[PDB]
């Protein structure tokens, strides 16, 4: 809402499914200006190897 | 956003000084105050009109610049 | 010999990150605000 001037930031990068929870928890003023540039997933991290 | 490339100042003295010196016409020369218009469609009265279409092609040679200048601004942004 | 240590002691306060949490407790001061017309004559 400040914009890059008066200390706040020009645009936020998160993975997509934190965006789509943000977008319906704002109102209608927020787009995603491009496509995932990196595009990788999640997942559950083990012991290694086992 | 039409009337945006001047100031509110600036439209009333545009439309101010045109009948200002569309009074200048009657010193030259409802229902009456149209027979100036039926004149200055296109001595010393031409002499006002020189200077008037200079005056006119300043006010198309800025409202241009002033609209251009807006709508590069509102692309060229951040 | 005090100056050596204590040039250790600051970027070990700075790694650390006390320089900042001592500048918010006094310097937090950030109250900063901030088309085309035409006028002539």
């Amino acid at each position: 809402q400040r914009g890059p001037n008066a200390g706040g930031v020009a645009a936020i990068v998160d993975e997509l499914p934190y965006i789509e929870v943000l977008l319906t928890n704002s109102n209608c003023k927020f787009r995603t200006v491009g496509q995932e540039f990196t595009r990788t997933g999640w997942g559950f991290a083990f012991q290694r190897d086992s | 956003s039409f009337l945006k490339p001047f100031t509110i100042e600036m439209w009333a003295v545009t439309g101010g000084f045109f009948l200002f010196v569309g009074a200048m016409v009657w010193i030259l020369e409802q229902l009456i105050t149209i027979f100036w218009f039926s004149f200055s469609t296109m001595s010393l009265g031409r002499f006002v009109l020189i200077i008037w279409l200079f005056v006119v092609l300043i006010i198309n040679s800025s409202y241009t610049a002033s609209l251009t200048s807006i709508l590069t601004i509102r692309q060229l942004t951040s | 010999p005090l100056a050596v240590d204590m040039s250790t002691a600051i970027l070990q306060l700075s790694e650390e990150g006390e320089l900042e949490k001592i500048h918010r407790k006094w310097l937090n001061y950030k109250h900063e605000c901030s088309l085309s017309l035409k006028s002539f004559w």
